[PDB]
């Protein structure tokens, strides 16, 4: 969770906050960005700091998403964004992708 | 024509589309419009007998057996227990008229019912309901423009309140409190004018405390330029009357201080016990002395207090009142011109309110006591205190006075007025009919139906007064056409004249405009529904 | 690694509008006021902020 | 079916296979289309649905009606899903998508009955959809001049066209001007949460207003609030996330004292903490105080004594909108209330609106947000007004993103049908029948418009076909004149992406429904 005072001071210092509930999502983000999940709130050392070409808030259709985007055609994790007109159709396309 | 669909496929296989489709009901097409129009007509014809000075009251019983006798249309429709969705729409229309204007909650329902009744015969001739709605909107625009044209401006000055008294009397004429007509009208006008931001701003009804007590007579209802309080003096032996009181409004109980954070005070020796009891005694004496130092003659507390403080207040000649509600505390502070103090340390002479008389009032053989805080210097809060022979007339007086206050508020917001008794409706119908003459043929029927539906109000007023509706309404319309005078209406009270301006039957222009607008929008919204899908389960 | 391929499904534009992103997409918003960074230097914490 | 001693699937499993189940699926889609058929165009009507709890919803939006219908048919749910998808991506056309999909299925039903392979139908649908989308992109009219007046007029025309099917169609010009003004205030993301929509019962539709700022309802004032002034002429606004009440310092904080002097000191310390917070707020120069957390009666009286305004329990969305309108920052701590974290508005006022009190922040020049205040005679009236305004807002946002328009009223559908028929007349012949069926199904929109309006759809369709054949891309149904007209010159404008998404979703739904040859229903758990 994010504390109110912590959020206030993050806003004061112009820091973008993203909260991930799933530990699997956190691990995948660390893998795809290059950061180490610190167990405490200490400032990250140079090697532990992650890097990404662009992080921004965007809207696809009617869904608000947060995108960690790499300009280089590289990285450890790649994401396929599936569009469609029906949930069942996207499930079938996901099965085909699998 | 109901139960959704029933095909079960052309190959004999099950055909289930919607959950519980064999229990749900459906009505579509012109039949749905006819059913809606008939339900709305039933509601409007029920409500039309409570229109005008000669209108009669509906007597509603809730689910617990409590009885309400009322003439207010919005209240009647709220008390009703209905399932039809169009009836709920009519109830919401009355609620909307009550919220925006506060008067004319019965005229809107009658107008909407008449509009839908005319739309029924228009639909029977093969006119698309959207065309009917468009014609109704055009005619409503014409009627609103005519209302703006034929309006009159009244003075809303405190120096001369006679037009305000006349308007309030017109509002209260249909209510049961008309036996005290001018008294109720004048107290309502004075109440509104007292609590009002003069620069045409709003009137905050939170500054008007309307409270009623059984006993006495309806004529005993009075306007108190102060605050009424259901409490009394805490100690039975303090004086029941305080003159030139210097009130200390306090929101701190006369008790030893208590930290909000959970705490423990440890007593570890006999000296600690003695110090603790001495501290408690000194705190009581100190708060009493602090109150007395400001020169206050009376103390009002919100959170009550205990025996030591009570006897110390009695011993120091400080009449005190406890357990006063927060809204009452705010009203007392506003009326007496004093500030609300959260603790004795901040109490000063400059924060004391002033009231010319604080009294305790008995109510016969009931042992109930109440407080009057009146004779304030420039009180900006007012109280209406209502008496009656039974609680039911007390509630009816409450809502009637609320209607009068809302009407005077409307005059403050906008001072343009029109003349009632159906004169405004007849003039608007004439204007709509004249506009329809120079209009393309197809929407002429819709505009003329709108005019005929507008004519329902004078007909209902005449019928409730025992006169022939069609004859009297036709005569009044002909007289209005002959001599240019849109102030001629239905003489419901049989005063011998039809000139409603001479009879001083005045109602707000914005009220009539809002009536017409709301009725037109609701009628259009109902006319556009062509399918009903009810669960039809008839659950218990 | 098969797991290293993520699939995000968003309604609206037909499957012909699908695309491949070098990164990750999360269906959520941002907690703070900043909503866009051009030279991200993400610091990741497993502990609550 | 000889009963085996041990059955394969669980008892009660229902299986339907072959041509009959696909025909039944087509029929179910026809039923779903008929459920919203009569809600199309300026002459469309509304639908009333009552839930089990007894609450009624009255709407003209196809997606809303389909969602309220508790559809359980597996094939019929595809139409509801594509309507929801069209609402999500575009926001308008949720009825046209279902009508087009069901009409595609109805057109190919006779070929399905005679044993035509579904894959051929799917391929024909895909080819026709690709050609139609390419044609829409090719013939869509775009204005490459970057003129503010022309672009605003295009926005207003699109908003009026979107709104000219709802109960607020009489005031469609007024509401379209309001919507275009509202959308142009948003900076770059065009977030819907930055456009507040308030519904106040009582009043005419024309009484609705768009405040160039933020407005929200009064929130449970405490005692002494009525003593605060209710109008300021240049106030500084203190946006806070702070509880200004006498309360425990922490939920796990315990005070242990052994002296009465320390007891009095602790009480005075709590009072001094509260008064220090209040003094820090007051000395910042702010005259209006808003907070998410409760503001107590003590703080209310304190602010009343200083001729200040306070409002606690302000919702998250309203405080964010106030921040975006005034230019402050929501502060969780009052220690540093610098001049750059306080909002600014020209006029703040509390007024009466239909039996309710609202707080108005007007005169904000740097405002990136706005609030709609809707007046109506009923709850469902205001709900449907909000739905119509949402449709218009989504259309205007899409027009901002891409300003390509096509003529409505069935003109684009007729042009696409003519083009597809011309293309199909030059192919072998197995795909020719199916592409012609697609082109004929494309005629469902003008025909349904004429049917709803009470026209004779056959004569209007014949005239439209003749006109499109001999030239004229933008000829559609003229509802008022009982005839056909050039809908582009009549300003019946809709964004091209609306029709593109409609065709794409309808084709995908039709192909998905056709591709299924068996339905298996496991017994309920
Ligand atoms: N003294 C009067 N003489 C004739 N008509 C009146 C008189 N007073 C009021 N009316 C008419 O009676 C109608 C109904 O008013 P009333 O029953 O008081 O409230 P509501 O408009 O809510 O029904 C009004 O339209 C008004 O024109
Ligand atoms: N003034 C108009 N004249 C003729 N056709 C119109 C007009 N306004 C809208 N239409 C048509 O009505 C169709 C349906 O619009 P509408 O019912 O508002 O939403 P949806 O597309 O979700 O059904 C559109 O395809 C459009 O071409
Ligand atoms: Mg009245
Ligand atoms: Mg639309």
């Amino acid at each position: 969770k994010v504390a109110d005072m912590a959020l206030h001071y993050a806003n004061k210092y112009n820091i973008m906050l993203v909260r991930l509930n799933s530990k699997w999502d956190l691990r995948r983000l660390c893998k795809t960005v290059g950061a180490t999940a610190l167990p405490r709130l200490t400032p990250p050392v140079l090697e532990e700091m992650g890097h990404c070409d662009s992080v921004y808030l965007s809207e696809v259709g009617d869904t608000q998403v947060v995108v960690f985007k790499h300009e280089k055609e590289d990285g450890a994790i790649s994401t396929i964004v599936l569009r469609g007109s029906t949930d069942n159709l996207m499930d079938d396309i996901e099965r085909a992708v699998d | 024509a109901s139960m959704g669909t029933l095909a079960f496929d052309e190959y004999g296989r099950p055909f289930l589309i919607i959950k519980d489709q064999d229990r749900k009901s459906r009505l579509m097409g012109l039949e749905a419009l006819k059913s809606h129009i008939m339900a709305a007509k039933a509601v409007a014809n029920t409500m039309r007998t409570s229109l005008g000075p000669n209108g009669l009251d509906k007597m509603m019983v809730d689910k617990d057996g409590d009885v309400t006798v009322t003439n207010d249309g919005a209240t009647i429709l709220s008390m009703m227990d209905v399932d039809h969705q169009i009836a709920k729409l009519m109830v919401e229309l009355s609620k909307s008229q009550d919220d925006e204007i506060g008067d004319g909650t019965t005229g809107v329902v009658v107008l909407a019912g008449a509009l839908l009744e005319e739309a029924e015969q228009l639909l029977d001739r093969g006119i698309h309901p959207i065309r009917i709605a468009d014609g109704y909107e055009q005619a409503a625009r014409v009627a609103i423009e005519h209302l703006d044209k034929i309006s009159d401006s009244v003075l809303v000055d405190i120096k001369d309140t006679e037009p305000l008294i006349q308007t309030a009397k017109t509002t209260l004429g249909s209510k049961v409190v008309n036996s005290c007509h001018r008294q109720m009208a004048e107290i309502a006008v004075n109440a509104v004018l007292t609590v009002a931001d003069m620069e045409r701003r709003d009137v905050d009804f939170e500054l008007i405390k309307v409270e009623g007590k059984v006993g006495g007579r309806l004529e005993d209802t009075k306007l108190i330029k102060g605050v009424i309080v259901d409490k009394d003096f805490s100690h039975p032996q303090m004086p029941k009357k305080v003159e030139d009181a210097k009130i200390a409004i306090l929101t701190c109980p006369f008790e030893p201080p208590k930290p909000k954070t959970k705490h423990k005070l440890d007593v570890t020796s006999v000296e600690d016990y003695k110090a603790l009891q001495k501290y408690e005694k000194e705190k009581f004496e100190e708060m009493i002395q602090q109150i007395k130092e400001t020169g206050a003659n009376l103390a009002i507390c919100q959170w009550g207090f205990d025996d030591e403080a009570n006897h110390l207040l009695l011993q120091n000649n400080l009449p005190a009142v406890r357990w006063v509600g927060g809204p009452e505390i705010e009203l007392i502070a506003i009326a007496t011109g004093g500030r609300i103090v959260p603790r004795f340390s901040e109490l000063t002479a400059e924060k004391l309110g002033f009231a010319g008389l604080v009294q305790e009032i008995s109510f016969g053989t009931t042992k109930d006591k109440m407080l009057v805080i009146e004779q304030c210097k420039n009180s900006r809060a007012v109280t209406i205190f209502i008496r009656g022979g039974n609680k039911m007339i007390i509630e009816e007086a409450k809502r009637s006075l609320h209607d009068a206050l809302c009407v005077i508020r409307n005059l403050i917001r906008d001072n343009r007025v029109v003349y009632g008794g159906g004169a405004a409706e007849i003039s608007c119908a004439l204007a709509v009919s004249q506009e329809a003459d120079k209009c393309p043929t197809l929407e002429q029927y819709a505009m003329r139906a709108f005019a005929d539906a507008l004519e329902v109000i004078p007909m209902a007023l005449s019928e409730n007064s025992g006169m022939n509706p069609i004859q009297t309404m036709t005569e009044v319309r002909a007289r209005q056409v002959k001599e240019m005078n849109p102030a001629l209406g239905i003489d419901c009270l049989h005063k011998g004249t039809n000139d409603m301006k001479q009879q001083h039957v005045i109602e707000t222009l914005i009220g009539k405009k809002q009536q017409i607008s709301l009725a037109t929008q609701m009628v259009r919204m109902i006319l556009k529904i062509d399918d009903i899908r009810k669960p039809g389960e008839s659950e218990e | 690694n098969v797991d290293n391929i993520r699939v995000c499904k968003i309604l609206g534009s037909g499957i012909s509008s699908s695309s491949v992103l070098h990164g990750m997409v999360f269906k959520k918003e941002t907690e703070g006021d900043v909503t866009s960074v051009k030279d991200a230097k993400i610091a990741v914490y497993s502990c609550p902020f | 079916m000889m009963p085996t001693p041990v059955i394969l699937l669980k008892e009660g499993t229902d299986s339907s296979q072959g041509i009959p189940q696909l025909v039944s699926n087509i029929s179910a889609c026809q039923v779903i289309a008929e459920a919203v058929r009569t809600t199309l165009g300026p002459r469309g009507m509304d639908k009333l649905i009552v839930d089990g709890r007894g609450k009624a919803t009255i709407s003209n939006d196809g997606a809303t009606i389909l969602k309220l219908l508790d559809v359980v048919h597996p094939a019929a749910k595809t139409l509801v899903d594509i309507a929801k998808s069209q609402d999500a991506e575009v926001g308008d056309g949720t009825t046209s998508v279902t009508l087009l999909a069901a009409e595609f299925l109805k057109q190919v039903k006779p070929y399905v009955e005679e044993g035509l392979h579904p894959q051929i139908i799917i391929r024909a649908f895909r080819t026709a959809t690709q050609l139609a989308v390419n044609k829409i992109k090719e013939i869509a009219v775009t204005v490459k001049k970057a003129d503010k007046v022309e672009q605003r007029k295009l926005l207003e025309k699109c908003a009026m066209t979107a709104l000219s099917s709802k109960l607020i169609s009489q005031q469609k010009a007024f509401f379209a001007k309001m919507v275009v003004d509202a959308v142009m205030m948003l900076d770059d993301l065009l977030q819907l949460k930055m456009i507040g929509i308030k519904k106040v019962q009582g009043g005419a539709l024309e009484d609705s207003q768009l405040v160039a700022g933020v407005a929200f309802k009064k929130t449970f004032s405490y005692a002494g609030f009525e003593m605060q002034p209710k109008k300021y002429h240049n106030p500084k606004i203190a946006l806070l996330n702070v509880e200004l009440e006498l309360k425990a310092e922490k939920d796990n904080a315990e005070i242990r004292v052994h002296t009465v002097e320390d007891y009095q000191a602790i009480v005075d310390a709590e009072w001094n903490i509260l008064y220090d917070k209040l003094e820090k707020i007051h000395h910042s120069g702010a005259k209006v105080v808003l907070s998410k957390l409760p503001i107590g009666d003590v703080a209310t009286q304190y602010f009343a004594d200083r001729d200040m305004f306070c409002a606690g329990r302000v919702p998250e969305e309203d405080l964010k909108r106030t921040m975006m309108a005034c230019g402050g920052s929501i502060q969780t701590s009052v220690n540093a209330l610098s001049a750059d974290v306080l909002g600014r508005c020209q006029v703040f006022e509390e007024t009466q609106i239909g039996g309710e009190r609202y707080n108005f922040f007007t005169g904000c020049p740097k405002a990136k947000t706005c609030t709609f205040i809707l007046r109506g005679g009923a709850e469902q009236f205001m709900e449907e007004t909000e739905r119509s305004l949402h449709d218009a807002i989504m259309i205007v946002r899409r027009a901002i993103k891409n300003d390509s328009v096509v003529a409505g009223g069935g003109a684009i559908e007729m042009e696409l049908s003519k083009y597809l028929r011309d293309y199909s007349r030059t192919i072998p012949g197995k795909q020719q029948l199916l592409i012609g069926a697609y082109a004929k199904a494309l005629e469902i929109i003008p025909r349904q418009l004429c049917d709803n309006a009470g026209f004779d759809a056959t004569n209007i369709l014949n005239k439209l076909r003749a006109r499109h054949a001999q030239g004229g891309t933008w000829y559609g149904v003229d509802i008022n004149n009982e005839d056909i007209a050039d809908n582009f010159e009549a300003f019946v404008w809709e964004p091209a992406m609306v029709r593109i998404n409609a065709l794409t979703a309808a084709s995908e739904a039709a192909c998905l429904i056709v591709s299924v040859d068996e339905t298996i229903k496991n017994p309920r758990s």
